[PDB]
């Protein structure tokens, strides 16, 4: 699978409290994380399933 | 807010909460129509919640209002975050009491040193997550420029004030964009970034909002 989907969810500098999906490798599963709003990183989803279309 | 305290309870009357759903940013009530917050929350559809103290247990004192306009900087950088506020004006006026009250915007620009007080619903630990049903306040300085752009090389712009620790152990994080920082009584600041939440090091970066006031007095008499 695409490297940027075994990165660890990226939160990023801004203070916002947005939930966003991810993949989390070690579990091989999509999961929620708090995304702070701004420079998100690939493994970032709006849905679990575009996260387990794309990284699944 | 990590390293704060539990506000007494309706002690921060222009502090509202911006709802989608869920709380996922802060702002200030600065007139009975009008309220300001972060430029990187916004949603296309938002509910302010005002006369909040404990986000998850209706009260009574809350008033519930949906957003009819949301106004953004026209300058506003996603990359660099410059620029970063917005304005919201509320389908209708608001009941201003004890509970809910305007925030003046500042007559100039505070000098560094001056103590603020920062408040919201935001994340309370700096690893981990934590989120509080119950308010939080923080005082904290605002710091010099020079001490900002030291702990951010080349990230911050004229637009922007540090206001927190350089030590670390208190400051805003995740939930609480958007937020008030008050001084003397008036609109300093809007929670908006940093690296991590109470690092040592890092403090929050905050919008200079004195840059602003034109801006926002032209927008609200046009809309
Ligand atoms: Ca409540």
């Amino acid at each position: 699978r695409p490297d940027f989907c075994l990165e660890p969810p990226y939160t990023g500098p801004c203070k916002a409290r947005i939930i966003r999906y991810f993949y989390n490798a070690k579990a091989g599963l999509c999961q929620t994380f708090v995304y702070g709003g701004c420079r998100a990183k690939r493994n970032n989803f709006k849905s679990a399933e575009d996260c387990m279309r794309t990284c699944g | 807010i990590v390293g704060g305290y539990t506000c007494q309870e309706n002690s921060v009357p222009y502090q509202v909460s911006l709802n989608s759903g869920y709380h996922f940013c802060g702002g200030s009530l600065i007139n009975d129509q009008w309220v300001v917050s972060a430029a990187h929350c916004y949603k296309s559809r938002i509910q302010v919640r005002l006369g909040e103290h404990n986000i998850n247990v209706l009260e009574g004192n809350e008033q519930f209002v949906n957003a009819a306009k949301i106004i953004k900087h026209p300058n506003f950088d996603r990359k660099t975050l410059n620029n970063d506020i917005m304005l919201i004006k509320l389908s209708s006026p608001v009941k201003l009491n004890a509970r809910v009250a305007t925030v003046a915007l500042p007559s100039s620009c505070a000098p560094a040193g001056t103590q603020c007080l920062i408040s919201g619903w935001g994340n309370t630990l700096s690893s981990g997550v934590n989120e509080p049903d119950l308010l939080q306040c923080l005082d904290a300085p605002l710091l010099p420029q020079a001490d900002c752009e030291a702990s951010y090389p080349g990230k911050i712009t004229d637009n922007m004030v540090c206001v927190g620790f350089l030590e670390g152990g208190k400051d805003s994080c995740q939930g609480d964009a958007g937020g008030p920082v008050v001084c003397n009584g008036e609109l300093q600041g809007i929670v908006s970034w940093g690296y991590g939440c109470a690092l040592p090091d890092n403090p929050g970066v905050y919008t200079k909002v004195c840059n602003y006031v034109d801006w926002i007095q032209d927008t609200i008499a046009a809309n």
